[PDB]
């Protein structure tokens, strides 16, 4: 299982080299080595039998984790206002951890979810970052009341899923309305264009059944811009005056690669011609495996290169690498297993560096030196969870999908907003129903794939690539907006 | 003490109206009196869709305490336009924000806004502006997205001028030069150089390009960011690897190394990644493989697995 994957108190800690010239770059990095290697050899090795005397035990401290989220929950201190804009996100953040940390809220706990979230819901279409009455829809947020939805609700007239069907064409207009002629998406009225808007936007058009061709037009050619030298993506692409090129905006970012690799993964299921616009999947694979930091800064994840590691990225790089995996392996396969990244330190990375210090808070962190918060808790535990398990896209599973659906089962289709923008007819857009609900739920743990560093107590629950959510909600949750249950 | 909006005669006929969370909301926000009091006043404004100076003012008051409101931020730009305010003094009072440290996406999504509707013939003091604001904060993602967007935006327009793309290269290589671990002034570079439309593509431009890249690998072999920017360089002008060899080979045991810089520790990993491709390109399987089990098991072990699956590539 782990002989590519070796241990970072198996490896001799190195700074990284100065060449003999100074620079802000290196000093902040030299101080994050000392900080990040010093609490490694203040903490017993996760690996060790003999689980030493006076140092730090490293266990996942999952009742800790619990409590911090729990008093997030139910009432947030004055400083969180600066997240008034955000409050799905902090549902999220919050209900797919527990979820990880396998603690179940009750009914009465997940009905006021479900109601919190109902009253961000605009008629017009899509949720915003708090009630309709005070903010407008937005993609972010719709994707996280969407997922947090998946995770807390049901299909009961009390569980929300029902009023999310009823939701479909005002949610797919207000998307509609959000397109760019370049194929960008604007995130809200007046917004930025950018690619997390996109990811946002396809996870929740794939999950409702409310793709059609109109919707999807110039999108693979917006992200696939997105694409840097460096092999990652950044947060947008530019249409030079439809354009005649579109050139990336920024670096390649972990956060936006994560969003560019899920957004174009989610394209290759639709069956359009020519269609999704490739990417380069081998550089996309480099960039991810290169973020990955040395022993020294504990094999955590940086967001770009020469700067710092920080657990989030766990999760958006971490994440990211089963999605450009799938993709190399596609490719290569066109033309025509060790793991890609080294699962074992990540998640010594996590257990050692990334939690807050015993007997205090709980909650996940950025790094040593940082208060935890409710978005490093998620992302810290989404990035643990894909390198504990060992997640495959399976063209068996697939297949196996496509052999099970019912495609004369279904929520009614959805009213383009001009005239021919529809799939051109029944065939073809049962055809892309069974194709998209069929792949979204290829996603498998494969057996014997495990790696649970410092043993089965440190287990999390396996999230879903692209997605991020457990599977035993994807499912349930899709099945139910395709009829297939 | 604060005097609530209700006793204020500006506001008197006005109705606020109370935030709609329904009953026992999850993830409530403890507010102050004076942010709940704005929020309930914009709620009335916004539902009468009112464009009035008291609601601009409401919407400064209020993004003052929530930079990252982006509705009350898309509310305050449409009371800008109606208002036929001067956009002007806008970039002026966000001026004053970044000063008072109210910083925020929103606030820079706002200038771009700006930007885009005042439409000046020449934007240089905008350009000078996020200058300024990234000599202190050089890696800030979102100036330097903004700073690609100006130039993106103005260049279409047919706005900017051969010595305004000359006097930005002079800029990027003196950031380069103050912090030569820089990416985001690395991925500045290749849009100037590289990826605009109006950049100039020759045998002397070719030749130039290389020869910074080389130099800069040289004065820093162990970064990460001139590698990359070589890799991506010689990829996307479908260069050969083999006859720059020379200059890399001695990183693995035109301007040419160095007796090295100190701490410089053998090998640089991605010189040996340089070396592999290298074989590669030459057919030498064996050889690559050799070098990648090479990365996997000794040079490189935090990435044991991929350099072991692109070792099996080649056999
Ligand atoms: C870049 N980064 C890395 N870690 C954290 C950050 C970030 N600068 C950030 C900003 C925007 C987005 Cl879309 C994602 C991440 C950051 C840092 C700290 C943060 C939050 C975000 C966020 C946050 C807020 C809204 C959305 C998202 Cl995705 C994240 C919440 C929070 O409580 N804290 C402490
Ligand atoms: C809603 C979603 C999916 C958002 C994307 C998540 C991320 C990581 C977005 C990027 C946000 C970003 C680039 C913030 C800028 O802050 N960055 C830094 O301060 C430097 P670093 O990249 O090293 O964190
Ligand atoms: O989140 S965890 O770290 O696993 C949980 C905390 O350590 C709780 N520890 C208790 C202290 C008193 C004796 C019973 C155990
Ligand atoms: O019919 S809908 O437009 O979906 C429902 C309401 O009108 C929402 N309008 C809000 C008013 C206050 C500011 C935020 C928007
Ligand atoms: O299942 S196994 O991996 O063999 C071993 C257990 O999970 C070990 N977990 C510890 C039990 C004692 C308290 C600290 C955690
Ligand atoms: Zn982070």
């Amino acid at each position: 299982a782990t002989e590519f994957t070796p241990s970072v108190y198996s490896l001799v800690s190195k700074p990284l080299p100065s060449n003999s010239r100074p620079s802000a770059t290196l000093d902040e990095q030299a101080e994050t080595e000392d900080l990040i290697s010093q609490l490694f050899d203040l903490t017993a090795d996760p690996n060790a039998l003999v689980s030493e005397h006076g140092k730090r035990y490293s266990g996942l401290r999952k009742q800790e984790h619990t409590q911090f989220l729990a008093s997030s929950f139910f009432q947030l201190p004055g400083k969180f206002v600066s997240l008034d804009a955000s409050r799905p996100w902090l549902v999220f953040w919050t209900v797919h951890s527990l979820d990880l940390l396998g603690v179940a809220l009750d009914q009465g706990t997940k009905d006021r979810v479900v109601s919190t979230l109902l009253h961000f819901l605009s008629p017009k279409g899509g949720f915003g970052g708090g009630p309709a009455n005070s903010q407008i829809p937005h993609l972010l947020p719709t994707y996280a009341s969407v997922c947090s939805l998946a995770i807390a609700g049901n299909d009961s007239s009390t569980g929300g899923w029902k009023d999310l069907a009823a939701a479909r064409q005002s949610i797919y207009e207000f998307f509609m309305r959000c397109k760019r002629p370049d194929g960008g998406f604007v995130v809200c009225e007046g917004g930025e264009v950018d690619v997390r808007g996109t990811y946002c936007l396809l996870v929740v058009a794939t999950l409702l059944d409310i793709i059609t061709p109109e919707l999807l037009h110039n999108v693979d050619k917006f992200v696939s811009a997105c694409q840097t030298y460096e092999g990652g993506f950044a947060c947008a692409s530019f249409p030079f005056p439809e354009p005649s090129c579109r050139v990336s905006m920024a670096e390649a970012h972990g956060g936006y690669t994560s969003c560019s690799l899920n957004s174009h993964f989610l394209l290759t299921s639709v069956p359009l011609p020519s269609f999704p616009l490739s990417i380069d999947a081998n550089a996309a694979l480099r960039w991810t495996v290169l973020q990955q930091g040395e022993p020294i800064e504990g094999g955590g994840f940086r967001g770009r290169t020469n700067k710092l590691v920080d657990g989030c990225y766990s999760w958006w790089v971490g994440g990211g690498a089963p999605v450009a995996e799938e993709l190399v392996r596609r490719e290569k396969s066109r033309k025509v297993i060790p793991p890609i990244f080294n699962r074992v330190a990540l998640q010594e990375f996590t257990l050692v560096a990334a939690q807050q210090d015993p007997g205090s808070t709980g909650g996940l962190r950025d790094k040593p030196g940082k208060r935890p918060d409710q978005y490093h808790t998620c992302n810290n535990l989404s990035g643990l969870s894909i390198a504990q398990h060992k997640m495959s896209h399976s063209p068996s599973t697939v297949s196996s999908n496509r052999l099970k659906f019912d495609a004369s089962k279904g929520l009614p289709a959805v009213k383009p907003v001009a005239p021919g923008g529809g799939w051109k007819n029944e065939d073809e857009r049962q055809n892309a129903r069974r194709e998209i609900w069929a792949n979204a739920l290829g996603w498998i743990e494969e057996e014997g794939g495990e790696i649970i560093v410092g043993g089965k107590d440190n287990r999390i629950n396996t999230t879903t690539p692209v997605f991020n959510i457990l599977g035993l909600r994807l499912k349930p949750f899709i099945n139910y907006f395709y009829c297939q249950e | 003490t604060y005097i609530p909006m209700s006793q204020r005669r500006s506001w008197a006929d006005v109705k606020p109206i109370m935030q709609d969370d329904g009953p026992n909301p999850v993830v409530p926000i403890m507010y102050s009196e004076e942010y709940k009091d704005a929020m309930d006043y914009f709620r009335a404004i916004a539902a009468k869709e009112e464009k009035s100076e008291r609601a601009l003012e409401l919407t400064e008051i209020i993004v003052r305490m929530n930079p990252a409101h982006y509705t009350v931020w898309q509310y305050r730009f449409s009371l800008l336009t109606s208002l036929n305010k001067s956009l002007e003094d806008e970039l002026r009072l966000m001026n004053e924000f970044a000063v008072q440290n109210l910083k925020s996406y929103q606030v820079w999504h706002h200038r771009l806004l700006l930007l885009d509707r005042i439409s000046p013939q020449d934007p240089v003091s905008e350009i000078e502006y996020i200058h300024g604001s990234l000599l202190p904060d050089p890696k800030n993602y979102h100036t330097w997205a903004y700073l690609h967007w100006l130039y993106s935006h103005f260049s279409t327009l047919g706005r900017i001028s051969e010595a305004q793309w000359g006097s930005e290269l002079d800029w990027c290589n003196e950031m380069l030069r103050v912090d030569g671990r820089n990416n985001s002034a690395w991925g500045w570079r290749w849009y100037l150089r590289v990826s605009r439309p109006g950049a100039e593509t020759s045998s002397r431009s070719l030749q130039d390009e290389l020869i910074y890249i080389l130099k800069s690998i040289h004065l820093i072999p162990h970064n990460v960011s001139a590698w990359n920017y070589l890799r991506g360089f010689l990829k996307h002008f479908s260069l050969p690897l083999v006859p720059i060899l020379p200059a890399i080979l001695p990183y693995t045991a035109f301007p040419m190394p160095s007796p090295l810089p100190e701490d410089t520790p053998l090998p640089v990993p991605l010189a040996l990644e340089y070396l592999a491709d290298s074989f590669i390109e030459q057919n030498r399987v064996d050889d690559a493989a050799k070098v990648f089990e090479k990365l996997s098991s000794e040079y490189d072990q935090m990435r044991a697995g991929y350099w072991e699956f692109r070792r099996r590539e080649c056999a």
